[PDB]
């Protein structure tokens, strides 16, 4: 869990925030749109990305999401998105990070037909060491994990984001977004008490997902699998908590692979990998002593 | 095609609007003067006929009412686009903010006979064959022991719901949402077409009945999705954790039952609710 070329690249992330100090409104000049928005700060020449969380409540509780927040200036990880600081604004609470230039695997995706399998394994590895250290050094379960949150660049580089810090900030969010891809954990569904184990869950779903390139709830017939290679919420949901788990076509991926998606989709949390089994599958194994150009791929699919 | 205020059983000669009373989904809602009144101020598209004429049977419906326990409606003007909705003023506060004030206390007496106010409401509204649609602690207003349900019906023409394939869902809603109407909810739902019914109403009286004793929203831990499959299969709380007795809790188990036949009428509600010590 150390290289040296990380060290380098957080070394020089930490000199950069150093040039920002504090921040405010009108430091930034909005140049597009990602609610999260590439900005570019002008006290410092930094390219920057901004996401704006909407509340409307008291000046104390937004203190407290404030304090709860400055935490993320402590974790630094080459599998964390870089975090710079946190202000209120004008019935609006504001986080800036580091801008991802490849964007989420989710729209990378949606532009590529499938994500190859090994470039599927480098992001395993890299999810899996991120949540690790979360849990290590600051006994933080990420809650949210999915391709959306996860972020790639043009360096090569794939990090974590989004990640649950401010349980009060849970709290202050007036209403959420339920679409038709759900990645909770079945036993978060059920209300029972849970882990880091639903993390794994999730990445187990998000890999699937990629790799097949649909959402693989509900499976699809033998029809759409061969062209490969209407549905309300709860009964989704319902689906997911009652139905057995997803799982990879046998033939166009390697058994290390389904396996490794199969321990991570097991549904009783107990017997699902944790993330040192994880870290020592055979499939991340492989994958890890693997030479493959990540940021090659990546800025050939999606033109960069 | 047009809605005129001098339609209405209320003499009208001036409306002066003040300023905005608080945020909303629905429309904007201001001070008024008429007395004192509140304005609900609404945005519609230029031309479609149809839920206009909707909107002018349901306002119809509006004009039968009145009640102790119901918010008196006094008259609407249309004029497409933007349409108003204009009602009496209620002093006091919110339910909401009364049982989440510290300095206040919610005794069992109280709290049955908040309970059996807002249920004589519903009945009547019921008896004229009004349905609510979206019976909650926001929406009923509390002052020195006077209790009125405001917003009645207007949930059918709310367009609260309206990004591309996900569904919004605001804090609170789901825990008054009957399983049946849960168990539908879909990214192309709508309003308009939701089967609500009159024991989805007893059910959102039975969440009110939740908060008036825990003093917050069942599933206040739970994330939306976990709470639409736990209450799609039918998972709910109880109040014994806090100390309640069997008779507070079986009001609970009878307006929250699981299939709606089970559920009483607001008069059987009523009734039970009487028997309480
Ligand atoms: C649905 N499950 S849930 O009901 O339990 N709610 C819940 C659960 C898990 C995560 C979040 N969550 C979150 O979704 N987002 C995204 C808005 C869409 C957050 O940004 C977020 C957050 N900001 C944040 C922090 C660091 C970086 I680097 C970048 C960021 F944007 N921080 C601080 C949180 O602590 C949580 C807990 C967040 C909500
Ligand atoms: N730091 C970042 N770098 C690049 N893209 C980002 C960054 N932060 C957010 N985005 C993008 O902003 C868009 C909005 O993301 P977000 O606000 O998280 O909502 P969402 O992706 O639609 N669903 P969810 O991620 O669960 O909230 C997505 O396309 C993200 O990829
Ligand atoms: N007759 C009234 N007297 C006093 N306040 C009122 C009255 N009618 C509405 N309000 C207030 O107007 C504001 C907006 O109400 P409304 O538009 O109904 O949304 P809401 O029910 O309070 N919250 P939401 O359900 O998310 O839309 C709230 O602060 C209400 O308390
Ligand atoms: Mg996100
Ligand atoms: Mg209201």
């Amino acid at each position: 869990e150390l290289d040296e070329q990380q060290r380098k690249r957080l070394e020089a992330f930490l000199t950069q925030k150093q040039k920002v100090g504090e921040l405010k409104d009108d430091d930034f000049e909005k140049i597009s749109e990602l609610v999260v928005f590439k900005v570019s700060h002008k006290p410092s020449g930094l390219v920057m990305a901004r996401k704006l969380i909407h509340l409307e409540i008291k000046p104390a509780i937004r203190n407290q999401i404030i304090r709860e927040l400055q935490v993320l200036h402590e974790c630094n990880s080459p599998y964390i998105v870089g975090f710079y600081g946190a202000f209120y604004s004008d019935g609006e609470i504001s986080i800036c990070m580091e801008h991802m230039d490849g964007g989420s695997l989710d729209q990378v995706l949606k532009k590529a037909g499938r994500i190859p399998e090994q470039i599927l394994g480098k992001v395993s590895i890299a999810v899996i060491k991120g949540l690790t250290y979360l849990r290590e050094k600051h006994k933080i379960m990420h809650r949210d994990v999915k391709p959306s949150n996860i972020l790639v660049n043009s360096r090569g580089e794939i990090k974590l984001c989004d990640f649950g810090v401010s349980g009060q900030l849970i709290d202050s969010m007036a209403n959420s977004f339920v679409g038709t891809r759900s990645y909770m954990s079945p036993e978060r569904l059920q209300g029972t008490h849970y882990s880091v184990q639903s993390d794994i869950w999730s990445m187990g779903l998000s890999l699937v997902e990629m790799a097949v390139g649909r959402y693989p709830i509900p499976p699809p017939d033998a029809k759409e699998l061969e062209l490969m290679f209407p549905m309300a919420i709860f009964e989704l949901l319902d689906y997911i908590v009652n139905e057995p788990p997803p799982k990879l076509p046998s033939a166009v991926f390697s058994l290390e692979f389904q396996d490794f998606v199969n321990k991570c989709l097991i549904k009783n949390p107990a017997e699902r990998a944790d993330l040192k089994q994880l870290m020592v599958h055979a499939f991340i194994k492989r994958s890890d002593a693997e030479e493959v150009d990540f940021a090659g791929w990546l800025c050939s699919t999606i033109g960069l | 095609t047009s809605i005129f205020l001098q339609e209405w059983d209320i003499p009208f000669e001036q409306l002066e609007i003040g300023e905005l009373i608080g945020k909303g989904r629905f429309g904007q809602v201001y001070h008024g003067r008429w007395g004192e009144v509140a304005i609900r101020l609404i945005d519609i598209e230029r031309d479609n006929e149809d839920q206009l004429k909707a909107f002018k049977r349901e306002v119809m419906a509006y004009r039968q009412t009145r009640h102790e326990n119901v918010v008196l409606f006094m008259g609407a003007c249309m004029s497409p686009p933007h349409l108003a909705i204009i009602t009496s003023l209620c002093k006091g506060r919110t339910l909401y903010s009364v049982v989440r004030d510290a300095k206040i206390v919610l005794d069992v007496n109280k709290t049955r006979q908040i309970a059996q106010e807002i249920v004589k409401g519903m009945g009547y509204l019921h008896a004229k064959g009004i349905l609510h649609k979206d019976l909650k602690s926001k929406n009923v207003f509390y002052d020195n022991g006077k209790v009125v349900i405001t917003d009645f019906g207007l949930f059918s023409i709310s367009g609260v719901l309206q990004r591309e394939d996900k569904l919004r869902i605001q804090n609170g809603w789901l825990c008054h949402l009957a399983p049946e109407i849960i168990r539908q909810l879909s990214p192309d739902t709508e309003e308009d077409k939701l089967p609500f019914s009159k024991h989805s109403d007893v059910f959102a009286l039975g969440t009110i009945w939740y908060e008036l004793h825990a003093r917050e929203w069942p599933f206040k831990t739970q994330p939306a999705e976990a709470i639409i499959w736990q209450m799609g299969t039918g998972m709910k709380p109880n109040l014994s954790q806090i100390g309640m007795g069997k008779e507070i809790s079986d009001i609970l188990l009878f307006c929250w039952a699981f299939e709606q036949e089970e559920r009483p009428t607001f008069t059987k509600l009523m009734d039970m609710l009487e028997k309480l010590p």
